[PDB]
C-alpha cells in the first residue's frame, strides 16, 4: 500500500542519477539532504531567470535566457556552445527538438 | 547490504527526462510566467551539469579524508562551494 | 584484372548513382556557401591523402544545419578535445 | 541504428541477437557499441550482444562475464496463446570446453594469402558443424579445437581422429 | 582615496571584445566605488583570518587562505 | 612591419605597466586607509598580492557588462546593467544600490539645478 | 595486388557513407524499384565479387 | 665559472618590482624613462650572465628571514640546554 510525495517523485530521478556518477558506496543519510541541495538550487534557479528576463522586458522566458545563464556559470565558453553541450549529455529524441539540422529538400526543423 | 549504506549504481536507469515534474515545480515558484514548449528540456540539461558537479566535489572531499563510504559532512561541504558557483 | 573489372565498374555506378541522389534530395542550399556534395568530397580526400591526421577545420562555408546532418547519424566525428574541428569515420577500419 | 533511441533498444537488441552472422561484425559498429555502454552503464541486454560479438572476433575485444541468469525477458508475449494454435497447425572442468582454433593463427600478417585472395576453398567453422549430414560433407577439411583433450565426449570428432 | 574617473574608463576599454562598447558616464561613475569596495573588502578579510591566527602582522600566506572564497562571493 | 608590431606589442605591453603603476598606487594607499583602524600592519609583498589580484578582477568586470548590454540590444552600457553584476551578494546589492539611489537624487538636483538656471 | 587493396579500401567507406545518407534524408526508398535495388547491394562485400 | 640561473631570476625579478615601485611614484615623462630602465635592465642582465664567479651554493633570497629566525630560537634553545647539562 505505497503513498508517494509527487515532489519526492521528481527529485528521485536526480539522486539516482547522483549515486551513478559518485562511483563510491554512499551512505543513507546523505541521500536526503542532496534533496534538500536540490530544491534550494531550483529556487534560486528561477528567481534568476526572473532578471534576466526582465531585464530583456519580456517576461516569457526564452531559451537565448537559459544560454547568458549558463554562460556566467562557465558552463558555457567560447570553445564550447550550447550545441556542443546537447549532444553529449542528451539522447536522440531530445536531441531532435533542440539542435536545427536540415534534411529532405533543404527543410530545417526547429526553424533557425 | 545494510539499509543504511546504498552501494553505487551499477547501471543508469533510463535517460528519459522527468518533464511533467519540471513544468509543474516552474508554476508553483513563479505562476504568472509562461515557459516555451522547449524550455523544460534545456531546465533538465542543466540541473544535470549541477549533479554532475556535486558528485564529482564529494567524492574529493572523501578521498582526502581517508574515508571509503561518502558521509554527510563531506556532502554538505561540497553544497556550499557548487551553490555559489552553480549561481550566475 | 577480373576481380578488377569488376570491382571498378561496381565503384562507378555507386558513386554515380550517390551523386543523382544528392541533387534530387539535398539541392544547392538558398559569404557563399558550398553544397552537402561538396563537404563530402572534402572530408573523404583528407581521410585518405593524410592517414594519421585526418581532421578539418569547420569554415564559414559549412552551414551549421547540414553539418549537424552528418554528426547525427554517424558519418561524421567532432574532434575529442577541440570541437573546431571534424574527421570522417574510419568505416574501412 | 535504432540502438540510438532509448526506447527501442532492449527489443532491438534482441532482434540483432538472432541475425548476426561474421560478416556482419565490423571493427567500426564494434566501437559504437562500447560507446553505448558507457553512457547507459551496465545494461543485461548490451552484455548479451557484446558477448555475441566478442566470439565472432575475439580480436576486437575482451569481455569477462560473470556467472547462467536468462539476459533477456522472457515475459509472455501477446500471441503465445495464439502460438500454441499455430503450433497444433504445425504438428498436425577436467576435460577442456570446445572453443574454436585458437586466433594467434594468422596473427601479425603482412597480407592476405594469394589462396584468399583468389577465394580458394577455406576451412569449416567448428561452430557450425552440428549434425552428421553436415560431417559427412566436410570430413577432409575441418577445424581443429584449441585444446585437443576436448574431442573426448564429442562424438562428431571421433570419427575424424578414428581416421 | 579613490580610483580616478578617467583611469577606471581605461582599464574596462582595454578589455572590451567590441569598440561599438560604450560606458555612460553615471554608470562609469558607479564603476569607481565599486572596485574601491573590492579592495576594501579584501583588506578586511586578510585582517579576519590574522587575527585568528593572532599573527602580528598581515603575510602573503593568510591572504591565499581567503583569497579564493572572495571571489565566488563576487 | 615586424619591427613596428613588437613595438605596438611594447607599447601594448608598456600601457599596462602604466595602469599597474597607478593602480598600485591607489591599492597602496587604501592598504593604509585600512591598517589604522585594524592597528594592523601589512607586509609589502600583500599590497603587491592585491595589486595583481585587483587588476585581474577588471577583466571579468568588462566582459559581463558588454555582455549583459547585448542581450538589451544597447550599443552603451548603462547603470542597469552593473545592478547585474552585484546579485551574487545580496548584502553587497543591497549597498551598492543605495549608492544608486543617492546617485539618482544628485542627478535629480543637477537637473532642479539647471531649471533653475533656464528661469534666471 | 597493391591496387586490390586500395580500391576495397574505397568502396567499402563509399557504400556506408551512402547507406546513412539514405536512413537520415528520411525518404521510402521501397517505393521506387530503381532506389531499392541499390540498397539490398550495399551490405554484401566487395570481396566476394 | 658562472653563477646560477637562481640568482638571475632573483635580481630580474626584485629589479621589476623596484622598477614598479620607482614608476609608481612618477608623473610625467613615462615611455623615455621606461625604455632607458628596461634597457639598463637588460644591459645589466647580460653583464650578469657575462660574469664569471668562483662556484658556491646560495639559498633562495625570499625564505632567508624566517630560516634565520628559527636559527636563532634553535640557537637559543641548545645554549641554554647545554648550560644546565654542564651545571648538572
Amino acid at each position: 500500500r505505497p503513498r508517494q510525495d509527487p515532489h519526492k517523485a521528481g527529485l528521485s530521478h536526480y539522486v539516482k542519477l547522483f549515486s551513478f556518477y559518485a562511483k563510491m558506496p554512499m551512505e543513507r543519510k546523505a541521500l536526503e539532504m542532496v534533496e534538500k541541495c536540490l530544491d534550494k538550487y531550483f529556487q534560486h534557479l528561477c528567481d534568476d531567470l526572473e532578471v534576466f528576463a526582465a531585464h530583456a522586458g519580456r517576461k516569457t522566458v526564452k531559451p537565448e535566457d537559459l544560454e547568458l545563464l549558463m554562460r556566467r556559470q562557465g558552463l558555457v565558453t567560447d570553445q564550447v556552445s550550447l550545441h556542443v553541450l546537447v549532444e553529449r549529455h542528451l539522447p536522440l529524441e531530445y536531441r531532435q527538438l533542440l539542435i536545427p539540422c536540415a534534411y529532405s529538400g533543404n527543410s530545417v526543423f526547429p526553424a533557425q | 547490504m545494510a539499509l543504511s549504506t546504498i552501494v553505487s549504481q551499477r547501471k543508469q536507469i533510463k535517460r528519459k527526462a522527468p518533464r511533467g515534474f519540471l513544468k509543474r515545480v516552474f508554476k508553483r515558484k513563479k505562476p504568472q510566467l509562461r515557459l516555451e514548449k522547449s524550455g523544460d528540456l534545456l531546465v533538465h540539461l542543466n540541473c544535470l551539469l549541477f549533479v554532475h558537479r556535486l558528485a564529482e566535489e564529494s567524492r574529493t572531499n572523501a578521498c582526502a579524508s581517508k574515508c571509503r563510504v561518502i558521509n554527510k559532512e563531506h556532502v554538505l561541504a561540497a553544497a556550499k562551494v557548487i551553490l555559489k558557483k552553480s549561481r550566475g | 584484372k577480373t576481380k578488377m573489372l569488376n570491382i571498378k565498374e561496381y565503384k562507378e555506378k555507386l558513386l554515380s548513382t550517390l551523386g543523382e541522389f544528392l541533387e534530387d534530395h539535398f539541392p544547392l542550399p538558398d559569404v557563399n556557401l558550398i553544397t552537402l556534395h561538396e563537404m563530402l568530397e572534402i572530408l573523404i580526400n583528407r581521410l585518405f591523402d593524410v592517414p594519421h591526421d585526418p581532421y578539418v577545420k569547420i569554415s564559414d562555408s559549412f552551414w551549421p544545419p547540414y553539418v549537424e546532418l552528418l554528426l547525427r547519424n554517424g558519418i561524421a566525428l567532432r574532434h575529442p578535445e577541440d570541437p573546431t574541428r571534424i574527421r570522417l569515420e574510419a568505416f574501412h577500419q | 541504428a535504432s540502438l540510438q533511441d532509448d526506447a527501442l533498444c532492449p527489443y532491438v537488441c534482441h532482434l540483432l541477437y538472432l541475425l548476426t552472422k561474421k560478416e556482419n561484425v565490423k571493427p567500426f559498429r564494434v566501437r559504437k557499441l562500447l560507446d553505448l555502454q558507457a553512457k547507459m552503464g551496465m545494461q543485461p541486454h548490451l552484455q548479451a550482444l557484446l558477448s555475441l560479438y566478442k566470439f565472432f572476433a575475439p580480436a576486437l575485444i575482451s569481455v569477462s562475464l560473470p556467472v547462467k541468469k536468462i539476459y533477456f525477458k522472457n515475459s509472455e508475449n501477446l500471441w503465445k496463446t495464439a502460438l500454441l494454435a499455430v503450433k497444433q497447425r504445425n504438428r498436425g572442468s577436467v576435460i577442456p570446453v570446445l572453443n574454436s582454433s585458437s586466433y594467434t593463427k594468422e596473427c601479425g600478417k603482412k597480407e592476405m594469402s594469394l589462396s584468399d585472395c583468389l577465394n580458394r576453398s577455406g576451412s569449416f567453422p567448428l561452430e557450425q558443424l552440428q549434425s552428421f549430414p553436415q560431417l559427412l560433407q566436410n570430413i577432409h577439411c575441418l577445424e581443429l579445437p584449441s585444446q585437443m583433450g576436448s574431442v573426448l565426449n564429442n562424438s562428431l570428432l571421433l570419427h575424424y581422429i578414428n581416421c | 582615496s579613490g580610483f580616478r574617473k578617467e583611469l577606471v574608463s581605461r582599464l574596462l576599454h582595454l578589455h572590451f571584445k567590441d569598440d561599438k562598447t560604450k560606458v555612460s558616464g553615471d554608470a562609469l561613475q558607479l564603476m569607481v566605488e565599486l572596485l574601491k569596495v573590492f579592495v576594501v573588502e579584501a583588506a578586511v578579510r586578510g585582517v579576519r583570518q590574522a587575527q585568528a591566527e593572532d599573527a602580528l602582522r598581515v603575510d602573503v600566506d593568510q591572504l591565499e587562505k581567503v583569497l579564493p572564497q572572495l571571489l565566488l562571493d563576487f | 612591419m615586424e619591427e613596428e608590431a613588437e613595438t605596438e606589442e611594447q607599447q601594448r605591453f608598456s600601457y599596462q605597466q602604466r595602469l599597474k603603476a597607478a593602480v598600485h598606487y591607489t591599492v597602496g594607499c587604501l592598504c593604509e586607509e585600512v591598517a589604522l583602524d585594524k592597528e594592523m600592519q601589512f607586509s609589502k609583498q600583500t599590497i603587491a598580492a592585491i595589486s595583481e589580484l585587483t587588476f585581474r578582477q577588471c577583466e571579468n568586470f568588462a566582459k559581463d557588462l558588454e555582455m549583459f548590454a547585448r542581450h538589451a540590444k544597447r550599443t552603451t552600457i548603462n547603470t542597469e546593467d552593473v545592478k547585474l553584476l552585484a546579485r551574487r551578494s545580496n548584502s553587497l546589492l543591497k549597498y551598492i544600490t543605495d549608492k544608486s539611489e543617492e546617485i539618482a537624487q544628485i542627478n535629480l538636483e543637477r537637473k532642479a539645478q539647471k531649471k533653475k538656471k533656464s528661469e534666471d | 595486388r597493391q591496387n586490390l587493396q586500395m580500391e576495397i579500401k574505397i568502396t567499402t567507406v563509399i557504400q556506408h557513407v551512402f547507406q546513412n545518407l539514405i536512413l537520415g534524408s528520411k525518404v521510402n526508398w521501397a517505393e521506387d524499384p530503381a532506389l531499392k535495388e541499390i540498397v539490398l547491394q550495399l551490405e554484401k562485400n566487395v570481396d566476394m565479387m | 665559472q658562472p653563477l646560477s640561473k637562481s640568482t638571475r631570476d632573483h635580481l630580474q625579478t626584485m629589479m621589476e618590482s623596484v622598477i614598479m615601485t620607482i614608476l609608481s611614484n612618477s608623473i610625467k615623462e613615462k615611455e623615455e624613462i621606461q625604455y632607458h630602465l628596461n634597457f639598463l635592465k637588460k644591459r645589466l642582465l647580460q653583464q650578469c650572465e657575462t660574469l664569471k664567479v668562483p662556484p658556491k651554493k646560495m639559498e633562495d633570497l625570499t625564505n632567508v628571514s624566517s630560516l634565520l629566525n628559527m636559527e636563532r630560537a634553535r640557537d637559543k634553545a641548545n645554549e641554554e640546554g647545554l648550560a644546565l647539562l654542564q651545571e648538572e
